[PDB]
């Protein structure tokens, strides 16, 4: 079966672990407390699974979680959130992650929502990377209504460390999206990439804030952003770069508005019209066919 | 009735005149190749026939299948049997190779999924790619310049038009001899297409049925592949001015 | 001679005009007042000249200026500032500019400074553009010390309008640079380009803030930024893009830090050393040689 | 004395080798071509001899003009009379074509303005570019790929090195025929230069004085082009 966590209607239902991996989960002051540890030298073949579900109305979830990676270790985990019929929902989670020497971690989260529109989603995450450590993360929200979304991330990294961050969303009706994330490169030869992708429709509005600080010799960083606008939706983006060292280098690029003209003309020359071609490009951007 | 005719055509790019009254014709089931110095008219002629935005004539006519096409848009030109391949093709976020080759497919293959499935594997083997490692990859920035160009040639075979226009068909591919490309030209002609080919190489021009030389926006020579090829070697290969 | 305004020792020394253009100036309330009016349908073979010069201690000067450019008319404006002794001096100017239907305007400003760093320069401008009008602007500060520099621009544009803006700087010792610029594309078919280039060394500090708002059909914008860092210098940049129409598109590109490695190795493979190779790349980017 | 000896050379990039136990040499006034399949280490040799960053001998030795060069950087190797032309050159913002061709110009021509300005006109006509169209243009992203690669070969003619390394000199040029390229190789050999050419063309390999075949990071066979190309073909 394998190592896992299960929560339903804001109650814990299951938690279990293999050898070399320790998992903990209990309820306290109406919140959920959870912990994960992997010991020195263990590398795991398969992800941990954590699952959340809400079929009811006026439910609230608050989770605090601590994750520890010891020397030479490797792990990954999946988050699944299903909110069918969801109305008056609040989902909030607070993460602390520590990555040891030469260790590797990856994180994925995927959301399924209905059409009833009364939802708040609010993850907050703080991460520390030691010598030679690897960090990867991905958030996807592209099925159903979003409602309201808030993302906060803070990353601090030492020498030879590597970071890779992705977010992908699709917004409709009166949905609201807020993204805020910061990376500090505080050791030699450290590097990062930050990516965002998506589309907006109807009356929806979106704001993106992305920051990299280059504080140490031989640091490297890249940011890239793309967003497609339809109807009477509104978009704002604010990427920030700071450099404090003679041997660092940082770069960024973005494009916001209607679809690219050379991609559109290329599909017209194969026998499609503008409404057929524009929808093929949007389905690519949001991760469909 | 001729497949394509071009009559006294002039074209401008802002305040600069580029094409200065070219005349051309293409017959059914023919390969016709155009050669000459780069930038002197070669690519702007190919964009002007396909109707690509910002390439519009100030005088002259273009007639396809006996209809004058100056009012028709790119979708209307593509509906009646004309298609283009770019020198450097576009890159797509999130579109997979097996979705891309299906999109323009000829109406005789689209009617049965097994005929459509076999045509795509046949078309990938013809361009010396290995099907089962490429079908699930994205048509994005990860591919090299030679991989992206072999995938665009597999699309023309699958789409099977009445007229295909190719701009610099080997550009971006690292290849030791042109016999991979000549095999694809022979296959399209056996199915009954006509090809209009824009090149700088003589090795591809000597495989065509007719050759024409464009310099400084005008036709200088036209006729037999071998008589024009010897002039191209002897005179153009030591000329630095590139204007008569 | 030609249409001009000249100031030294905080006092107007000459103002002169020509047929089809009116120029005026006077001193009031501790400030210089000046006027430029261009008559309907006129176009000129030349630029108009502004001149400022200071050669003595503790000077402060304030200028308020208004420029009117009527239907189907054109001008170009040249301004030179020379400040060879830097002992505690203030230069402040406020501009109002109006351009009418089908009119053309261009502005150039040049600064020459000495070796002493106790200087403050504070230009502020608001611009109005009516249908089919053109605006060009250039600021250059690359010789001597800067001291403290602080620039503000606001621009509003109607249908068929064209805008482009350039700034270039080179900062040394304890120099301070700030720039703040915003463009609102409110008419149909309006276009703009914003560009910045510079280098920073020693103990210098740079902050850059650039904004485009795309509010109307078929409007287009681009922001392009590059900065070179040496020694103990610090750099911050914040580009902003906002779009509110189905048919608009805006793009941004930036690079901050050291010179590119392949450019540097290409110049050393021709027999230069790394300090000869770095200074050739910088003088191309800031347009010095 | 020989120009170059490469002796017992081993190189790895990341986890594993790209060159292993390579042995090679070059004579004065010689054209020598290297041939072989893609990924056999051909460009990794060219970067390793010139000393580009991220390539270093893990074992073995390199000798140029009877002197060891593993202690020397790119500037010190270039001062001895060696140089490289990249397969896809770099672009420079705000530098003119006529200013770019004055960098590294040979100590014979560089001394006087007339002798240098005519050397630049001769070099541009020899690659089929009209000087009066190109001298006042910038070496930036507004040139096409074929124009930028012709300008880099006009730079090698102005430097006139003792040893030159060319990685695919025909790639990205809009050639009418290979007789455009062989005319440059004839001009350099007439002045006494030695050439190392890395190429995928049997048409240019036929023109070399000697040819060598490198496969999987080892030298297989070398000698007369008429033996080694026909041996390679099977
Ligand atoms: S020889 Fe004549 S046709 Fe050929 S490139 Fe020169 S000018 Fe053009």
């Amino acid at each position: 079966k394998g190592p896992r966590i299960i929560v339903k209607e804001s109650r814990i239902i299951d938690v279990q672990g293999d050898e070399g991996i320790i998992l903990e989960g209990k309820e306290e002051d109406g919140k959920i407390k959870a912990k994960i540890i992997v010991k020195k030298g263990y590398k795991f073949k398969y992800p941990i699974h954590m699952c959340f579900g809400i079929t009811e109305e006026n439910i609230s979830q608050i989770i605090d979680v601590e994750i520890i990676l010891e020397e030479d270790s490797s792990i990954s985990l999946m988050s699944h959130c299903s909110f069918p019929k969801g109305k008056g929902i609040k989902h909030i989670m607070n993460g602390i992650i520590k990555i040891g020497k030469n260790a590797k971690f990856s994180y994925n989260e995927f959301h399924y929502h209905g059409m009833d529109g009364d939802i708040l989603v609010k993850p907050t995450v703080k991460v520390e990377i030691d010598e030679g450590g690897i960090y990867i993360s991905n958030f996807t929200l592209t099925k159903g209504r979003i409602g309201t979304l808030d993302i906060e991330q803070e990353i601090i990294a030492k020498k030879d460390a590597i970071i890779d961050i992705t977010t992908r969303t699709y917004a409709i009706k009166e949905d609201v999206v807020k993204v805020n994330e910061v990376v500090k490169l505080n050791g030699e030869n450290a590097k990062c990439i930050i990516k965002s992708r998506g589309a907006a429709m109807d009356n929806s509005k979106i704001s993106l804030k992305l920051k990299i600080e280059g504080n140490a010799p031989y640091s490297k960083g890249h940011i890239d952003c793309a967003e497609i606008v339809k109807g009477n939706a509104e978009v704002e983006s604010i990427p920030i770069v700071v450099v404090r060292d003679d041997k660092a280098r940082i770069t960024h690029e973005a494009a916001i508005g209607s679809v690219d003209k050379k991609q559109l003309e290329t599909l017209m020359a194969k026998g499609l019209d503008e409404d057929e071609a524009t929808e093929i490009i949007v389905k690519g951007m949001i991760g469909d066919l | 009735i001729m497949l394509l005719k071009v009559e006294d055509l002039h074209v401008y790019r802002g305040n600069r005149e580029i094409l200065k009254g070219v005349n051309l014709t293409v017959e059914e089931n023919e390969i016709h190749a155009i050669i000459g110095p780069n930038g002197a008219g070669k690519s702007t002629l190919a964009y002007t026939i396909m109707g690509i935005s910002g390439y519009k004539p100030t005088k002259g006519r273009i007639i396809f299948k006996g209809v004058d096409i100056i009012d028709k848009n790119i979708t209307e030109r593509a509906r009646m049997g004309m298609t283009l391949a770019w020198q450097e093709p576009a890159r797509f976020e999130g579109i997979k190779v097996k979705n891309y080759l299906m999109l323009g497919m000829n109406e005789k293959y689209k009617k049965d999924k097994e005929i459509a499935e076999e045509k795509i594997r046949e078309a990938l083997k013809l361009v010396n790619l290995d099907p089962d490692k490429y079908l699930d990859r994205y048509v994005d920035e990860t591919l090299s310049g030679g991989e992206r160009k072999r995938i665009e040639l597999a699309s023309i075979i699958c789409m099977e038009p009445d007229l295909a226009i190719l701009d610099e068909p080997d550009s971006g591919i690292d290849i030791v001899s042109f016999d991979e490309i000549k095999r694809v030209f022979d296959y399209l002609k056996d199915k009954g297409c006509s090809l209009l080919v824009i090149t700088h190489r003589e090795e591809l021009a000597e495989h065509a049925d007719r050759v024409s030389l464009i310099c400084a926006g005008e036709v200088i020579k036209s006729g037999d592949p071998k008589e024009v090829g010897e002039f191209y070697k002897k005179e153009c290969g030591k000329c630095y001015k590139k204007v008569p």
